[PDB]
RNA sequence: GCUAAACCUAGCCCCAAACCCACUCCACCUUACUACCAAACCUUAGCCAAACCAUUUACAUAAAGUAUAGGCGAUA
RNA sequence: CCUCCGCAUAAGCCUGCGUCAGAUCACUGACAAUUAACAGCCCAAUAUCUACAAUCAACCAACAAGUCAUUAUUACCCUCACUGUCAACCCAACAGGCAUGCUCAUAAGGAAAGGUUAAAAAAAGUAAAAGGAAACAUCACCUCUAGCAUCACCAGUAUUAGAGGCCAGCUG
């Protein structure tokens, strides 16, 4: 979203211009997720996929800032949780293919405690953390029973 | 033309005045032909005791002493209500002593309330 | 009968009636729940008696015989109701551990502010409740500016109050 | 000067709380009245 | 060309959030919260069913789980059915021959002047004037008010002759009586569900009209079949039905035998009001229906030719116009197109008054005009049948 | 705005439908078409322009009967209530169509031409070339979009393999497939053109306010 | 605007009030194959007729009891036509309106721009009997015109508004069941049935079990005064030209199961304060208590079938003009 | 009771019961002539006709036969020194006709 | 000598310091203050100055109004 | 003596000539009231039905084409709650306006005159000798554009749709 001078001299009308990229519905095959996605993509993205030698590398290599898609970051969390768990659900009844795919991307091993939080927005992480530490409160009956059996076991040792 | 006045039921056209009521609670529901069915169970029954031979008048005599306010905490109610049964059955399954984990089977559930007042 | 809306017919026009104390709370914590139920109806009928006597007092343009015992009966109904709520609360903390009798949640309405939302009872679950889903419990970003403006209005009122307190203190030290 | 020809349906439908909250602009109307400190935010 | 534009149709939900496509991960939705939030994902709710049962929120099973969903479509004939081809279609569905004019057996009841209410012109003039003018507080009564009151008061005039004939003390007129009768016709099953005013019950059945020479003479008659109209137009194609034969009554009922069906057309609007040919068709199907149910109550569900044939007559009206019908049901083997046929005598367009002046014109006084009492002679002939 | 179109009924119905005037306004309540609005009220009779439709569990050609030739407020031609088998439907009337007339809705494309009567509907392969037709489709199964107003007619000019060429009343020729159904004869209510409105009352009663060769086209 | 007197009324003790409005003395009392046909109608409506749609309890007295009473009247006017030829030529109106409009008393306007002015307080009864029988000739009076009777008419000591009685303004009608051009202006008998509100089951559930029979009695006085009174207006009498002969009609009113019988003898149309000065005369309403026609109906037949109730129906249908 | 959330009734549920009644009542003297059976009361706004019947039946053992209620508008026309309207509170009135004569 | 006149103290302003608020009960996005049924982001523009207006036109200290930019002008 | 006004409902207003008391051409405070039958407030699904105007409706007469309807199966048993009800009133003006039903001079509602004098000028009314004036829209027509379907045109289809143009008499 910018402006131009009308015939590339500053002494003409300053009038505003939008430069839109060229979009292409293409289709990809993530080997780690093992799925064909239909993704709208640009020519520069196809070029970066070629330079990374695959969409799994393109997603696991590119930084969150640089990639700049929520969907690409969700693919990244999907692949990283698939690598962080060494999931048998990649290719069931084909363990050699699983171990080959998992050893191809051994470079990006992240622990599972970190791979869940990858690419969450701040509100979505607020939600996930809200569901972690939500609990039904403990009925004070049980707390008072614990304290009183503690006290009667202090009196038992007297 | 007033904004300051409270919007009450006395105030609109006919269609407005019919809908809005005061704070009273619905007892049944409307049916076809605008025929109100009253449901017996939605009407509150005033459970009222028998006051015969009852020794408490509305006032207390001024000759009664002064005491100290001790609000009933759950520690106290646990102590007197539960603590003898645990002391007896410990010197010799928590549901034995008047505890209930759930209360979905219960008529007077404590959270959320179903009783009134 | 209807004669329970009026007191003893000997007391009519006596302009002073000896009534005792109110119930304090600690006197009432010694009574059973059946006994507090019955005392509730004793005080209830007494309260209706005194309210008819007030309204007839204003009607006949006269003063009340003794307006104090209305204050005492409201005092006792308040104490009794508070005791019963104490026992409900303590039992609720033991059996469930909740603190409110009624559920709710901290939400955040269209106006950006954080509100304790008290839940209501419904029959259908919330996702297909057509009227519940018209309420917005989120604030869009055009609200945050007004949140900041409200924040600063509160800060100005607080600053003015605190400063004004210090000025009054200086006047007290000049006067004494 | 009989320009105001009253009805309560037009008044609540034009300027009530629900029409005010129906749009973002109207929510900002309420917020300005709430910030000026007004006793009536709407009809 | 399909009907119903897209703007009035159920709007499609927006397409799912892309997180539901990624195989590994659970999405984070606003279902943890209990309200919409636009920066979380829209969750997918399980199909909720109300556990208990409440009548004002009942949602009935689809049209297969109904315990009588017969695949073979039954065409039903209720009282509202306005037929297309008029009388010919009811003659086909009924398997009957038509005979214009009432028989001499019925009209000969009022041959002598002894079967007459005294001053029948004055009395019928007072019934017309009462219902059509003097009846209610309104200046003109609508057809809704005048129609059943005209029919009702004419039946009271004919009821006043218990003095001359004791036998009329053995007939009542019931209302809100709903009969039903199913029969097969060539290929597909038919049913009449009869819900009309004033079925006049008797203890005694009506004596038959047609001799066996005429019943036998119906064999050489052919039903005038028609085309392109498949002869089940404007009936109600129902799949969810029950084959049943109802006389309208429990068994062991005094006054069990239908005499006259007084069916009327009391709708205020000309669009609503039945056309007189369709009125006649409705009478043929109702008299056929009640007579047929009488045959199934007396003789089982046996497709045969009846030895005691049943006769049920009916009077239908718009208010000022009368249509008489005598129906002679003598076979129950309906499905073939041959053998003996039922036979019916009609009176078409027997108006008893051309017009009624409720307000005087300025010239013509208040009252009816074009009064012709031969039609009440026909009415009173039908009331005195079997007495 | 709260514009919900009345054009909302899903099932075909023989009854008139209460329809709502637009007033020339959009769905956004702004006048897009000047000089509409404020007529006498009308109800809409749903016309079946798919002239050959076999009914449920039927196929092939089928006869139908005209019950009533009815004036229609929603258009210039008058219409016919026409019943066949177990269904009535409103079709659009040809010039000589009486009550009681029988009309064959045909599908079979004959080897020879079909000497059709005045008001029946045939695929364009089954017509003598150089006859007046009306209610012409554009696709097999499209429904009859053209040659539809009062007294109008178009002549089947010539046909090639699986293709007929029509002359519309604007004399622009149209290339349609062979197996598209068109009805023969000219549309009814002739001398709808030859008429004097006389006063502006009738201008206002029809919902009207005051105000402020091409190439032979194909569908193959 | 005028009070709007409902005969079939929920109001407590509406009887005593209607004797005030009406100027009536209520005196208690009165001045074979029929059993077969009656039980045929009872069993016809409860048992023998097959209902398509299920008859709910609220829907009952609209569906069940109304054609029962219709069939009773039509069949008894059938069978009793030889014994009483006046019923052979008598009109039989089903659910046909009777209106009467009269003025009774004076009220000074308590508030507003018309305050302190004499405004006489008008009343209207709009009624629909279930079915009424009207004869062209008039029944003989029961008691003589200007019959003294020592029991006194009630006097209410508050505004009639206090009996939940409300005012409206609408068309003042005086109507007997048909317009004045009809030759059958006089009235024989009138059959009412109490609506679903006034069931004695509810009146026992609410503590007004006393008012049960009162309901019957109120429907007696309001309806018949509105009928006889209206008849008196069709013969030209009104409040200043009072009736020179007593007008008489007759009403069996019911709950569908319990019947009560009433006679009414209108002696005065002079109800206004101008016309109640030299007016010793008053209207008299004779009445019975309610008695059940049958007791129960099981599967097949009736049980506990009273016969005196049919005899009082018949004795109502059997009297004659002269 | 008043100012309490009532528990929701579902079809086949228990009876709604109130143990300590929240709302008081006062019987006033009528300002106009009233029938001898009638008794006038000032119900609080939320109390229905049915609640008043069961209220007098349960607590006071009065055989009530009819109840009729009207809501009375208190004036909003009287002002402060600040030209601000004071509202006299609206109140509900019950007319109770006693049974058994 | 009438009308009047006088009056200090409510409070406020500018700093500093310090990071604020918000469920007695009940009701409150439906016609808010009503007990209870099948979807957010997308360049601010212009005034004005240039004595018109058309590109343009401001939104700790010190280097420094320096380098720079600019109808190489206003100015930045 | 007026009455072209009334009385009700609607919309609107919200206690605004009820009682007690007091201050002020000659409102404040207290208390009390409007009681439901009238009117609002409705409706279990899923399918499937709804060609024949109204007009005293009879024909007759038409065009601008019209304000009104169910059936099939399933589920269904409790019942009279809630709200409106007052007034001399509203929108204006510092003249006017107002929907509907009845009454069509009233059974209902009201008062043109503070007292006087009887100047001018001004307003209104009556009488007066003799004379008797001293452009746009649009039927219809023409032109141009447009071969077509699910938000107007239009649920229309070139006979269509859209845009254009056109003397005697009387009298202050
Ligand atoms: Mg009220
Ligand atoms: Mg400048
Ligand atoms: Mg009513
Ligand atoms: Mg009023
Ligand atoms: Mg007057
Ligand atoms: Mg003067
Ligand atoms: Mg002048
Ligand atoms: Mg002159």
């Amino acid at each position: 979203l910018g402006q131009i001078y009308a015939n590339n001299d500053k002494l003409s009308k300053r009038l505003k211009k939008v430069w839109k990229p060229q979009l292409f519905e293409r289709e990809f095959y993530s080997e780690i997720l093992d799925k064909k996605f239909t993704v709208t993509v640009t020519m520069r993205t196809l070029d970066l996929i070629d330079e990374a030698y695959g969409l799994d590398f393109y997603i696991l290599k590119t930084p969150k800032e640089d990639l700049c898609s929520k969907f690409g970051m969700d693919l990244k969390r999907g692949m990283l949780l698939r690598l962080a768990r060494q999931d048998p659900q990649l290719h069931p009844e084909d363990p050699e293919r699983r171990a080959a795919i998992y050893d191809k991307y051994k470079e990006f091993a992240i622990p599972e405690e970190e791979a869940e939080w990858v690419g969450l927005t701040l509100e979505e992480a607020i939600e996930k953390q809200r569901l972690l530490e939500e609990k039904d409160p403990v009925p004070l009956f049980k707390i008072y029973v614990a304290e009183l059996i503690q006290q009667l076991q202090q009196q038992a040792l007297s | 033309a007033d904004r300051m006045s409270k919007w009450t039921s006395k105030r609109g056209p006919r269609s407005f005045r019919g809908r809005k009521g005061r704070g009273a609670k619905g007892i049944g529901f409307l049916t076809s032909g605008w025929r109100f069915v009253q449901i017996k169970e939605m009407v509150p029954e005033f459970v009222v005791p028998d006051l015969t031979g009852f020794k408490l008048k509305p006032y207390v005599s001024y000759l009664a002493p002064e005491s100290e306010e001790t609000p009933l905490t759950a520690a106290q109610l646990f102590s007197e209500a539960v603590a003898p049964a645990i002391e007896k059955d410990f010197k010799d399954n928590l549901e034995k002593y008047g505890f209930e984990p759930t209360q979905e089977g219960k008529l007077f559930q404590l959270y959320p309330r179903n009783f009134l007042r | 009968g209807l004669e329970e809306f009026f007191d003893d017919p000997k007391n009519w026009g006596q302009e002073k009636v000896k009534s005792g104390a109110a119930w304090t709370c600690q006197q009432l914590r010694n009574k059973s729940n059946e006994d507090l139920h019955k005392l509730w109806y004793v005080l209830l009928k007494e309260r209706n008696m005194l309210l008819t006597l007030e309204q007839e007092a204003k009607r006949q343009r006269l003063p009340m015989p003794s307006p104090e015992r209305l204050d005492k009966v409201v005092d006792s109904m308040d104490a009794l109701d508070k005791v019963v709520q104490e026992r409900e609360d303590a039992l609720r903390l033991l059996q469930t551990g909740q603190e409110r009798a009624r559920p709710g949640a901290w939400r955040r309405d269209i106006f950006g502010r954080i509100i304790w939302h008290k839940f209501k009872q419904w029959v259908i679950p919330w996702h297909l409740n057509k009227r519940y889903n018209r309420k917005r419990f989120f604030a869009l970003p055009y609200v945050d500016h007004f949140l900041r403006l409200e924040r600063e209005k509160r800060a100005r009122i607080k600053a003015r109050k605190e400063n004004l307190e210090r000025k009054k203190a200086k006047i007290l030290l000049k006067k004494f | 000067g009989n320009e105001y020809q009253p009805s309560n349906i037009k008044r609540k439908n034009k300027h009530g709380w629900v029409r005010r909250l129906s749009t973002p602009a109207g929510v900002q109307v309420i917020l300005r009245r709430m910030l000026k400190g007004r006793k009536s935010l709407s009809h | 060309y399909e009907w119903g534009v897209r703007s009035t149709r159920k709007s499609e939900p927006p397409p799912l959030d892309r997180v539901y496509e990624i195989p590994g991960l659970e999405p984070i939705t606003f279902a943890g919260k209990m309200h919409f939030v636009p920066w979380l994902a829209r969750p997918i709710f399980p199909p909720w069913d109300r556990g208990y049962k409440d009548p004002r929120f009942y949602r009935s099973p689809p049209l297969h789980e109904h315990p009588l969903y017969k695949d073979q479509a039954c065409y039903i004939f209720h009282h509202r059915c306005r037929l297309l081809e008029g009388v010919k279609q009811a003659l086909w569905l009924t398997k009957t021959k038509l005979i214009e004019g009432l028989p001499e057996k019925v009209l000969s009841l009022v041959d002598d002047p002894r079967n007459h209410i005294e001053n029948q012109d004055e009395c019928v003039l007072n019934v017309i004037s009462h219902a059509r003018l003097w009846q209610t507080t309104e200046e003109i009564p609508k057809r809704e008010t005048y129609c059943p009151v005209i029919v009702d008061n004419l039946i009271q005039l004919c009821k006043s002759q218990i003095l001359k004939h004791p036998s009329l003390a053995r007939r009542i007129c019931v209302q809100n009586s709903t009969f039903s009768a199913t029969w097969n016709r060539e290929s597909l099953l038919l049913q009449v569900r009869g819900s009309g005013g004033a079925r006049l019950s008797t203890k005694d059945p009506l004596p038959t009209i047609a001799s066996r020479e005429e019943i036998e003479a119906t064999k050489n008659h052919v039903l005038e079949t028609f085309y392109p109209i498949s002869p089940i137009i404007d009936l109600h194609e129902c799949n969810i039905y029950d084959v049943k034969n109802d006389t309208g009554f429990q068994e062991g009922y005094p006054y069990p035998y239908p005499h006259t069906l007084y069916l009327l057309d009391k709708a205020n609007l000309r669009p609503h009001r039945l056309q007189p040919d369709q009125l006649r068709a409705k009478m043929i199907l109702f008299a056929f229906g009640s007579a047929l149910a009488q045959a199934r109550l007396l003789y089982g569900n046996d497709a045969k030719v009846l030895e005691q044939p049943v006769v049920v007559q009916s009077v239908g009206t718009d208010g000022r116009v009368f249509h008489f019908l005598v129906f002679q049901l003598n076979t129950t083997d309906l499905d073939c197109n041959e053998g003996v046929k039922n036979l019916a005598w009609v009176d078409s367009d027997q108006l008893l008054y051309q017009h009624f002046w409720c307000l005087p014109v300025i010239v013509e006084p208040v009252g009816p005009v074009g009064f012709k009492p031969e039609t009440f002679r026909k009415f009173l002939a039908l009331y005195l049948h079997g007495a | 705005a709260n514009f919900v179109s009345w054009k909302s009924r899903t099932k075909y119905t023989i009854t008139p439908v209460k329809m709502r005037k637009s007033g020339g306004r959009d769905h956004t309540g702004r006048i897009r078409v000047h000089g509409i609005g404020g007529g006498h009220k009308q109800r809409y009779r749903m016309i079946d322009f798919l002239r050959f439709r076999p009914e449920e569990t039927k196929s092939g050609p089928f006869e139908e009967k005209v019950i009533q030739v009815r004036y229609d407020p929603c258009r210039s031609a008058d219409i016919a209530l026409v019943a066949g088998g177990s269904r009535k439907r409103w079709i659009i009337a040809t010039e000589n169509m009486q009550a009681g007339d029988t009309i064959l809705n045909s599908n079979h494309i004959g080897r020879m031409a079909v000497a059709a009567r005045e008001g029946d509907a045939h695929p364009l392969g089954a017509l003598p070339v150089g006859t007046l037709i009306n209610n012409v489709e554009s696709e097999p199964g499209r429904g009859a979009q053209y040659i539809r107003a009062a007294g109008t007619c178009g002549v089947l000019l010539r046909k090639v393999n699986g293709t007929a060429i029509i002359q519309l009343p604007s004399k622009r020729q149209m290339q349609v497939l062979e197996t598209c159904v068109a009805t023969v004869g000219r549309v009814s209510n002739v001398d709808h053109n030859k008429r004097v409105i006389g006063k502006a009352g009738r201008n206002r009663w029809l919902g009207k306010r005051p105000n402020s060769l091409p190439p032979m086209k194909s569908y193959v | 605007m005028k009070y709007m007197v409902y005969p079939q009324t929920f109001a407590l003790n509406a009887d005593r009030w209607y004797q005030y409005f009406t100027k009536t003395v209520f005196l208690s009392g009165l001045p074979a194959a029929l059993r077969a046909v009656a039980c045929d109608c009872l069993l016809q409506e409860h048992f023998y007729l097959r209902r398509r749609r299920r008859v709910h309890r609220y829907e009952e007295s609209e569906v069940i009891s109304l054609p029962f009473l219709d069939q009773l009247v039509s069949t008894l006017v059938g069978l009793l036509s030889p014994h009483n030829p006046a019923l052979a030529a008598a009109a039989l109106d089903y659910r046909c309106p009777v209106h009467f409009y009269w003025v009774r008393g004076e009220e000074i306007i308590p508030r507003g721009h018309r305050r302190g002015r004499i405004d006489d307080l008008r009343y209207q009864i709009d009624d629909k009997p279930n079915n009424q029988i009207r004869i062209s000739k008039q029944l003989a009076e029961f008691v003589p015109l200007d019959y003294s009777v020592p029991i006194e008419i009630p006097t209410i000591k508050c505004k009639p508004d206090k009996l939940p009685l409300f005012k409206r303004q609408y068309e003042n009608h005086i109507f007997v069941g048909s317009k004045t051009a009809d030759p059958c202006c006089y009235g024989h008998t009138q059959f009412h049935l109490l609506p679903d509100k006034l069931r004695r089951e509810r009146l026992l559930r609410q503590n007004c079990a006393d008012q049960i029979e009162v309901v019957f009695r109120a429907n007696a006085i309001a309806s018949l005064f509105a009928w006889t009174g209206a008849q008196a207006m069709y013969q030209g009498f009104w409040s200043e030209a009072d009736v020179t002969r007593p007008f008489v009609s007759q009403a069996v009113i019911t709950d569908g199961k319990y019947f009560s019988f009433f006679c009414y003898q209108l002696n005065t149309l002079a109800l206004t304060t101008q016309a109640d000065q030299n007016n010793p005369r008053k209207n008299i309403c004779w009445g019975t208590q309610s008695k059940p026609l049958y007791e129960t109906i099981e599967d097949n037949d009736v049980k506990g079938f009273n016969d005196d109730v049919l005899l009082q129906i018949v004795h109502f249908l059997l009297n004659r003009p002269k | 009771a008043r100012n309490v959330v009532y528990p929701l009734y579902r079809l086949g549920g228990p009876q709604l019961r109130v143990f300590r009644t929240n709302f008081f009542i006062q019987l006033v003297r009528p300002g106009v002539a009233q029938p001898e059976d009638t008794v006038q009361f000032r119900i609080p706004m939320e109390m229905t006709r049915v609640d008043l019947r069961n209220y007098l039946e349960g607590i006071y053992n009065v055989p009530v036969a009819a109840v009729r209620t009207r809501v009375q508008h208190g004036s909003n026309k009287r002002r402060d020194h600040r030209n601000v309207r004071i509202k006299k509170p609206d109140y509900k009135v019950a007319y109770v006709q006693l049974a058994h004569g």
